[PDB]
């Protein structure tokens, strides 16, 4: 079922980018309302201004220029229930850096009981030009490559040995 | 569902008569759902006079033919919907009916006494 | 005394009276050949046409004295009796009384007594009689009345020892007649339960139908062995119940409550006002469909409330409120549900949900304890009880018949047309081995043509299968038929397969001529039983039909006590709860109407008896419990449980050793025929060597150094143990990173790129690995050994797919999915741990005996499968409201057409089938494979009883009497398969244990090391008597500490101290809890009292006994655990921590085990298994683990429908190990499976978009699932099989051996004094005549008396040129009748010979020529 995963945090400049904001319901086989609101920080102001507002499969884009086309849901799709309020933008610009209010506004209907619930999830976003290979990517190459190479040294050092050992062994008799 | 009540009671004129009814009921009785009627009729085939109903507490319609003689004296968490008829008059003679549902058990009670009053 | 019959006279009586005075005036057993209810023995022949059934004078000479008269059967059957005047009034000689006995003794009487029982029996069957049967149960009383007023009046009342009262079955009727008596007389009041008291009517059935005295009192003496396992099994269920108690206190009462009360409500002010399941709904949290709240926990780990709903600890515990752990009571309760396994899936997943999912160890730890041990160890008792009875009662038959024998031979002793020419033709025309051929694979063609069924047949293939079943009929008459005219009509029915073929041929042409349109089971599944004649070549088969003919035949009267049983607890259950279902209907059913499983009529009830009988009665309980309150409920299901399983069990055994008797039932000489198929067989072996001939003799008319040096350098560098030590890690590692794999993966974006280069390392070194072993073994040994391809093609598999990576060719369909087959990488551990090497080659060992009893199985459920396809084909179908679920009322919506329109008209119906059905063959054997494992059959029987027709909405019980259906295939499958099955299954793991030389199968060589010191423990006794110390006052502790007094009273101490640990109970007052402390208190001080006595008196020695090194653990852990979790109470928090600490204290309770020989002895069976099930458990793990990937790699995104919840889902290395140990023991697989077999897109959504992850489609595959579900089952069946039989033969070897050590060294030098007296030049070598005053000379236990030659024969000793032998040959030939054959005679027979030889270098001297025997030999 629903995972909550982590955004990615850069994009590459002049290419698009997913925004992923998973907000997944405590027990599943409820169902809810589920509508929600974007709103982002540009890196270097202070303030928090809305961008986008999704509520029954359709996206309100606000006016921002900033944001001119460039973003179209790539959330849930014709279901009310959302669950998954990722925001794709295409064409990341230099003004796409960062932090990135990912509010929800679940309405958990129930029996006799409609608790309005409001999840808030956050984001670091850096528009970089050219995509940084992740460290833990170039650690874990290095660290293969050096296993393998020193594990083949480990086995011929000890079968050159016992070469060795056993060939003085077979011209003793 | 099992009503036990006497089909006869011979009661002395100027006495206390307790009709006696308690009923079999499997299901703890409501006091919210649980019903009983009673009624009085001077034969098998004429008109019945309801006199005492419980509807979520004791009703009593202190029906001119008995003056402020009739009581309840049962208990019906405990399964008895008896009443009393204090200080018995010739008049009393005839046909007294418990009638008893006690939800959700599906079938309603039906006792029937003949009281007949003695001189 | 062949004529010993003289009629009783009044003179005999008087010689008998006369005798009685004689013996009187001067102040043997009764034999067991001449007793009542025996046959009389030959010895008299045949009785004197006027003797017979008159008084006779008693025979057994024991007797002879006592007034005491006998009176025989015309089927020479024995009635003692007793001369006394019956009642005082009755003399043997008045008329009345003789003919008294004239009647009683007859077999017209007992017919008489049994039919009208019988008639009785029926009579109670009805629930609600009629008038008329007033009358009738006043003739059966009437009867009874008048029956024991025979008996009365024959055999006096009490008035004499022989006497009618004495007969303890009589007490029954007396009992029951006088409640006859009473019940019709007295009009008590309450008759609801004075009615059932008649059913012991249906009791003396035991005592009429001759020969069930003796089966039940071989079931109560088979009782009396579950002494032991009983208080253990009593205790354990105690201290797990103790244990569940301290963990789960409470527990299940968390519900989902509310969290924005309004109308300044709380709590308490609620859950005051709230009664109705309707309106808890509303402030709690009830599933869509379900009659509690959503069991929630305060854990991370445990269930989890919806938003706005805080997990709170109130309310009523769930299921109807009867099962928790809130009162020990129930804590036992629910443990003896865990312990039987009984629908244990739901405590599992309600306790998991509320306490946390880490607490599945407890389970663990309760069903592998308390689950498998405790049944394996009645399984054992039973099984050892049982086989000595039959041992005992076979020899003991068998010593009668040498008996007869020696009686006979003692009285030899004292002796001395043209109609003709065509029956000819025919019979020559059936040609035995050919036409025999014929109609073998006839039926097998009539078989598989039958199984060509299915539920939307086109009509084609329906008038196809009707021709094809018409040729097989007439091909079967017309052979039987001719068979028939073959020989005589008399000869052809003489055989019984005849017999069975005309049948069948009958039933065959009855319904094909009257085309009987009403019933189809009654021939459409009658056609099939000719599978059986295949048992004629098939020798296993034969053994079912053998097992089954036990069954009905030799080991039938048990049987029928079964039946007798389930009927009687039937009836009981329809007479006590039979009104009050109907009555309190509306509480357990909220539609009030009956439950699908009630009590209200004979038949419900009897299947009541039977499902509990079956192992499920937990569901039927809590409904009776709540209709019937919980005390009549528990008594009689708790009967029900005890009696019903174990004559089970006794039929069951008794079937298993009667079959396995195969060794003592092999008395038949050479076949008359090996097999009529084996002369076509080597008929047309002997033709196709001739057309091979023919043939070819027609074709032929017509036409360096270095290299070996490096190969023995990697054998070294693979055997090196360092090498296979870092593989074994390598392969650890490999299989921890495919248990990350899970659905999470995505969200730990750091452990992804780190598994997947090291899955690209771990192929690597497995290739390096591979290529050194190459090197080292070579192709031919390499692909010799079997492990090693093993390991090739998963590496194989593992190369492929990294170079379908690194290419690019990834997402290619297969490839993707061939990284599934990546999960079969652990398996490359099998290898590596002898452990499962030695489990595992055991299990391929014993494959090929499976297999045939497993094709056995497989026809007989395909025949049981066809049955059903033509019963159950399509009528499944109902017509449901989704919304809901509710099966549309077949008022409305009759037939499907109307369903469809209603679909038309309206949304949320849909004409949905059940998901094992019975549609064809294939789906069938699915849903018999749940009904023979009772995780599902429930659903499966429900839905098939309301069957209609092909398509027609169902009615709710339209087709009742088919729940017959499954019982008689249960019954067989699940109770005679099985059965055969086990039956293989002992035999081989006693052919392979006989193959091995008595080696224990399951274990290693280091384990059997240890195994056999771990047996060296078990009976020691050499024990020292501890020496009282030298103190004054030590010496009174010392004195005290020792006597069992002292001992005795610390054990009703440790009683005690439970007893007041388990009146704990949930909620308890304040008050109570802190006096509970205090005695607590006072039980830790005094058992830290007496340790401190013991240490002052015993000193170090208290270490000495390991008892007292448990007691000081426990008093240490004990003390520990009063002060941590004081400090827990006042410095920290968290509640689970401190009750998980205070749990400790009940190592006193255990140390209870102290004081019984009997308790453990049986634990110590256990500790002693516990290597074998050690490797049993290392593969199960890691069959658990593969599937576990397997799990989490392709059933992740299934639906969540039933048994898939939001925990318990396949979604995590966690859940799906949750998951895999629920279903290991079987259960509730079927709701697993459930949701899988959704494929199409009305129950599913191929294009479901999961949120996060990527991986569209929410409906799992069915043909994967089946199969993995299916084989899962079927390879946790063979596991625990295997495990069975460890424990069982761990408990027959304890029992067999008892043991002791004598040891004295005073007695080698009397020898060497006794050797100077014989040997003055101490030449160590005695004349042979000369030991025959020698060996009588020695003092005991030395000494042996004369005649001293008789035993020294028998002693084999070895003598040396001359008739001399040597001093040691003697000295140790006798220390071995005084010792023994024990482990320390070969060993103290080589440390005397080795000093010896050190002192005496002369050989020449030793050599013997002879033995004693071998002289003695050459002497006779
Ligand atoms: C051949 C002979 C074979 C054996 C036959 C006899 C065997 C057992 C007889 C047991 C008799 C039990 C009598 C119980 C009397 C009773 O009515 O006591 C009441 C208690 C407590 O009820 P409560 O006040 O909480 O009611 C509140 C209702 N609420 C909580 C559900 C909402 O009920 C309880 O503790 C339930 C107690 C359950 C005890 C376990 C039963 C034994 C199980 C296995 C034994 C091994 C076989
Ligand atoms: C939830 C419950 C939480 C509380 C539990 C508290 C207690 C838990 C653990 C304490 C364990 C303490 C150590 C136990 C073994 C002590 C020992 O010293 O055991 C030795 C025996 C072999 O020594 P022996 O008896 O031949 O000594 C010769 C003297 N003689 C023959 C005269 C008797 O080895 C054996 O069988 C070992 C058998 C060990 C079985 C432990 C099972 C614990 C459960
Ligand atoms: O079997 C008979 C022999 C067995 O040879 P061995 O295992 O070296 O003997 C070990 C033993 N201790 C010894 O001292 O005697 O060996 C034999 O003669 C039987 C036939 C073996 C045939 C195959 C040998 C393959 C050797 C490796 C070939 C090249 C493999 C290349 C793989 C890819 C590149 C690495
Ligand atoms: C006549 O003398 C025979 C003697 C050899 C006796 O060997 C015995 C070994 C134990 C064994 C295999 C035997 C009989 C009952 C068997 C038990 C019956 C129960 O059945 C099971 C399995 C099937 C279940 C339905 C019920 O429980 C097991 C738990 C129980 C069982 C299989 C445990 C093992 C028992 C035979 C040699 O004498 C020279
Ligand atoms: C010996 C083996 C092979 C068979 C044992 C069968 C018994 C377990 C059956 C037969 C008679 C049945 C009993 C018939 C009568 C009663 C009395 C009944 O109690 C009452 O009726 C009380 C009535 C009242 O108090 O007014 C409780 C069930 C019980 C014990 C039944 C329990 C189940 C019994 C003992
Ligand atoms: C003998 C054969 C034995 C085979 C044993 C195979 C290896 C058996 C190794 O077992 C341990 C793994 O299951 C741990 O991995 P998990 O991913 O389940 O746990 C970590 C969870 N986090 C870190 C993601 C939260
Ligand atoms: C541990 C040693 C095992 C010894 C015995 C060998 O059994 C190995 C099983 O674990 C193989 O797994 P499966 O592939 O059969 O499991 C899933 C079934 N399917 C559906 C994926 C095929
Ligand atoms: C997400 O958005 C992109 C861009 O519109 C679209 O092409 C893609 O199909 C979407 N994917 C999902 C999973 O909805
Ligand atoms: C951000 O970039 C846009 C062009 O994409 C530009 O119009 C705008 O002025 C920039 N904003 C700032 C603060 O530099």
């Amino acid at each position: 079922g629903c995972v909550e995963v982590d955004s990615e945090t850069e994009a590459v400049y002049g290419m698009t980018f997913k925004i992923l904001c998973i907000s997944c319901k405590r027990r599943s086989e409820t169902n809810a309302e589920t509508f929600t609101e974007w709103t982002f920080r540009q890196k270097g102001t202070e303030e928090f201004v809305k961008i986008l507002r999704y509520e029954n499969e359709v996206l309100q884009l606000e006016e921002d220029e900033r944001f001119e086309g460039r973003v179209v849901w790539n959330g849930s799709r014709g279901t009310k229930d959302l669950q998954d309020l990722s925001i794709f933008i295409t064409n990341v610009t230099y003004n796409h850096s960062g932090d990135y209010e990912c509010h929800v506004y679940r309405l958990l209907f129930f029996e006799n009981y409609e608790h309005n619930t409001s999840v808030v999830k956050k984001i670091h976003i850096e528009v970089v030009d050219k995509a940084n290979r992740d460290m833990a990517s170039i650690v874990s190459e290095i660290m293969m490559y050096v296993l393998i190479v020193v594990l083949t040294i480990w086995l011929v050092a000890e079968m050159i040995y016992c070469y060795k050992k056993i060939a003085a062994a077979t011209e003793t008799a | 569902m099992e009503v036990t009540v006497p089909a006869t009671l011979n009661v002395l004129n100027g006495s206390d008569a307790r009709l006696p009814c308690t009923f079999n009921s499997c299901y703890t009785v409501n006091h919210k759902q649980f019903s009983l009627n009673w009624t009085y009729q001077e034969c098998n085939n004429c008109s019945e006079e309801m006199f005492l109903q419980f509807r979520m507490k004791i009703i009593n319609l202190k029906l001119e033919r008995f003056q402020d003689r009739v009581e309840f004296s049962g208990n019906p968490s405990k399964y008895d919907v008896s009443v009393m008829l204090r200080n018995v008059q010739p008049e009393d003679e005839g046909i007294y009916n418990c009638y008893i549902m006690n939800p959700p058990d599906r079938h309603r009670g039906h006792g029937k006494i003949h009281l007949q009053v003695l001189m | 005394g062949p004529q010993s019959f003289v009629h009783f006279t009044k003179q005999s009586l008087a010689l008998i009276e006369q005798r009685i005075a004689e013996r009187k005036s001067k102040e043997p057993k009764p034999s067991s050949d001449l007793e009542a209810g025996k046959q009389l023995p030959f010895i008299y022949g045949d009785i004197p046409p006027g003797m017979v059934s008159e008084p006779l004078e008693d025979l057994d000479p024991y007797y002879a004295d006592k007034k005491t008269f006998i009176v025989l059967n015309k089927g020479k059957t024995i009635f003692r009796f007793n001369a006394t005047p019956a009642l005082y009034m009755l003399s043997p000689f008045s008329p009345l009384r003789r003919i008294s006995i004239k009647i009683l003794v007859h077999s017209l009487f007992s017919m008489l007594i049994m039919c009208t029982i019988l008639t009785n029996c029926i009579f109670m069957t009805m629930n609600n009689p009629p008038d008329w049967t007033k009358n009738v149960e006043y003739t059966f009383t009437g009867i009874y009345t008048f029956e024991s007023l025979v008996k009365i009046l024959a055999r006096g009342f009490c008035v004499g020892e022989f006497t009618f009262l004495r007969d303890p079955w009589n007490w029954l009727d007396f009992v029951v007649i006088v409640f006859a008596y009473l019940t019709e007389f007295v009009n008590l009041g309450n008759v609801s339960a004075l009615r059932t008291f008649r059913v012991l009517r249906a009791l003396k059935t035991i005592s009429v139908i001759p020969g069930l005295k003796t089966i039940v009192g071989a079931l109560i003496q088979s009782v009396k062995k579950l002494s032991d396992v009983m208080i253990l099994t009593v205790f354990c269920l105690s201290v797990f119940a103790l244990i569940g108690l301290q963990l789960f206190m409470g527990n299940l009462k968390h519900k989902c409550f509310r969290n924005s009360l309004e109308n300044n409500e709380t709590l308490e002010s609620i859950m005051n006002t709230l009664e109705s399941e309707e309106d808890f709904r509303k402030y709690f949290y009830y599933l869509e469909g379900s009659k509690d709240a959503l069991l929630c926990g305060f854990s991370t780990d445990s269930g989890q409330c919806p938003e706005g709903y805080t997990c709170v600890k109130i309310g009523r515990n769930p299921d109807y409120g009867y099962t928790s752990f809130d009162t020990f009571s129930w804590a036992f309760l629910a443990l003896f549900r865990l312990m039987t396994q009984d629908y244990w899936e739901n405590l599992y997943q309600q306790t998991l949900r509320a306490a946390g999912k880490t607490y599945m160890i407890f389970f663990v730890v309760v069903i592998f304890l308390g689950s498998f041990y405790l049944i394996n160890l009645i399984l054992a008792v039973v099984a050892m009880a049982y086989k000595e009875q039959n041992q005992a009662n076979i020899e003991e038959a068998k010593q009668k018949e040498l008996e007869f024998q020696q009686m006979l031979d003692r009285l030899k002793k004292e002796q001395e047309p043209y109609w003709i020419k065509f029956k000819k033709c025919i019979y020559f025309i059936v040609m035995d081995p050919f036409v025999d051929l014929a109609i073998t694979i006839c039926i097998v063609l009539n078989t598989l043509f039958m199984a060509m069924e299915h539920h939307p047949m086109t009509e084609e293939f329906k008038n196809v299968l009707a021709i094809g079943n018409l040729v097989f009929t007439g091909i079967f008459a017309a052979e039987m038929v001719l068979k028939l005219i073959a020989m005589d009509p008399y000869e052809y029915f003489q055989v019984g397969w005849n017999i069975f073929d005309s049948l069948i041929v009958t039933l065959s042409l009855v319904e094909l001529f009257l085309a009987d349109v009403e019933g189809l089971s009654v021939l459409r599944s009658f056609r099939l039983l000719r599978v059986f004649k295949l048992a004629k070549s098939w020798p296993t088969l034969n053994m079912l039909i053998k097992i089954i003919g036990n069954s009905v035949g030799a080991l039938g009267n048990l049987t029928l006590v079964l039946a007798i049983i389930v009927f009687i607890f039937a009836v009981v259950g329809m007479q006590l709860f039979g009104k009050s279902y109907k009555e309190c209907v509306c509480k357990i059913n909220d539609d009030c109407t009956l439950p699908r499983w009630h009590m209200n009529d004979f038949f419900h009830s009897f299947l009541i008896v039977f499902r509990v009988l079956c192992g499920e009665w937990i569901e039927t309980m809590w409904d009776c419990m709540e209709v019937a309150g919980q005390a009549m409920c528990l008594i009689v299901y708790m009967m029900v449980m005890v009696i019903g399983n174990l004559v089970v069990l006794n039929l069951f055994l008794a079937l298993l050793l009667s079959s396995f008797s195969s060794d003592n039932l092999t008395a038949i000489e050479e076949d008359p025929d090996a097999n009529n198929l084996q002369i076509a067989v080597t008929r047309i072996k002997k033709g196709i060597n001739y057309v091979k001939q023919t043939l070819r003799e027609f074709i032929l008319k017509a036409f360096g150094k270095i290299w070996w040096n490096i190969r023995k350098t990697c054998y070294k560098i693979v055997e090196h143990s360092w090498f296979e030590s870092f593989i074994v890690l390598m392969i650890l590692l490999s299989s921890g990173a495919l248990a990350f794999e899970d659905i999470y993966i995505e969200r730990k974006k750091t452990i992804k790129i780190i598994l997947e280069y090291a899955d690209k390392i771990f192929t690597y070194i497995f290739i390096l690995e591979m290529l050194l072993k190459w090197i080292a073994y070579g192709y031919k040994t390499y692909f010799t050994n079997a492990w090693c391809w093993l390991d090739f093609l998963i590496v194989d598999v593992s190369l492929v797919t990294l170079v379908a990576n690194t290419l690019g060719y990834s997402d290619l369909g297969p490839i993707k999915s061939l990284r599934t087959l990546r999960a079969l990488r652990p398996l490359r551990a099998l290898s590596r741990f002898e452990g499962m090497r030695v489990v595992v080659n055991a299990l391929i060992g014993a494959i090929p005996s499976i297999m045939n009893v497993l094709l056995v199985c497989l026809i007989f459920w395909l025949i049981f499968s066809i049955m059903g396809v033509n019963l159950f084909a399509g009528k499944f179908y109902e017509c449901i409201n989704t919304t809901d679920g509710s099966r549309f009322p077949a008022s409305q919506v009759p037939n499907r057409s109307e369903c469809f329109a209603l679909m038309n008209v309206s949304q949320n119906v849909r004409w949905k089938n059940l998901k094992v059905n019975f549609d064809n063959v294939g789906l069938g054997y699915l849903s018999l494979l749940q009904v023979a494992t009772f995780k599902g059959w429930t659903i499966i029987m429900y839905a098939a009883v309301d069957s209609v027709n092909v398509d027609k909405q169902p009615k709710y019980e339209y087709s009742l009497y088919m729940y017959i259906y499954f019982v008689v295939f249960i019954i067989f499958g699940s109770f005679f398969t099985l059965n055969l099955f086990i039956g293989v299954i002992i035999d081989n793991f006693n052919q392979q244990k006989k193959k091995l030389g008595g080696q224990d199968i399951f274990m290693t060589e280091e384990q059997k090391k240890y195994y056999n010191a771990m047996k060296k423990l078990g009976s020691k006794k050499p024990q020292k008597p501890i020496p009282r110390p030298g103190n004054k006052i030590q010496g009174c502790i010392f004195d005290l500490v020792t006597n069992q007094a002292f001992d005795i009273s610390i054990m009703v101490l440790i009683c005690l101290n439970m007893v007041t640990m388990m009146v704990e109970k949930e909620g308890q007052s304040q008050h109570m809890t802190e006096v509970l402390y205090w005695i607590n208190v006072v039980f830790i001080i005094l058992f830290t009292g007496e340790c401190v006595l013991k240490l002052i008196s015993l000193r170090h020695y208290y270490f000495t006994v390991g008892w007292n090194i448990f007691d000081f653990v426990v008093v240490i852990i004990s003390i520990v655990g009063m002060f941590l979790a004081d400090l827990i109470e006042t410095y920290f928090v968290s509640p689970t921590l401190f009750r998980v600490i205070r749990l400790a204290r009940i190592g006193r309770i255990l140390r209870l085990v102290k004081g019984a020989k009997g308790i453990r002895t049986l634990l110590f069976a256990l500790m002693m298994s516990l290597p074998a099930l050690f490797n049993i458990g290392l593969l199960l793990f890691l069959v658990m683990f593969i599937y576990a990937i397997f799990g989490m790699s392709n059933f992740a995104y299934v639906k969540k429908e039933d048994g898939i919840n939001d925990m318990f889902n396949f979604e995590t290395f966690g859940n799906s190990m949750i998951c895999l140990f629920q279903i290991t023991t079987s259960a509730g697989w079927d709701g697993l499976l459930a949701p899988i077999l959704n494929s199409k897109p009305p129950d599913c959504d191929p294009k479901k978009v999961h949120p996060g992850s990527s991986v569209e489609g929410d409906c799992g595959n069915p043909s994967v699932g089946i199969f993995y579900f299916v084989s899962y089952i079927i390879i946790s069946f063979l596991v625990v099989v295997n495990m069975y039989i460890a424990v069982i033969l761990e408990n027959f070897s304890v029992a067999t051996e008892e043991s002791t050590e004598p040891l004295s060294e005073d007695d080698f030098e009397m020898f060497y004094e006794v050797w100077e007296k014989f040997d003055p030049d101490a030449t160590q070598f005695i004349e042979f005549s000369k030991l025959s005053d020698f060996a009588a000379a020695l003092d005991p236990p030395l000494l042996i008396a004369k005649p001293n030659k008789v035993q020294l024969i028998a002693m084999d000793l070895p003598m040396v040129s001359g008739d001399r032998i040597h001093c040691l040959d003697i000295l140790f030939a006798f220390t071995k009748r005084v010792l023994g054959e024990s482990g320390e005679m070969d060993s103290l027979r080589s440390q005397m010979e080795e000093r010896f030889m050190s002192a005496n270098p002369s050989k020449v001297s030793y050599e013997p020529i002879t033995t004693t025997l071998k002289r003695k030999q050459e002497d006779v």
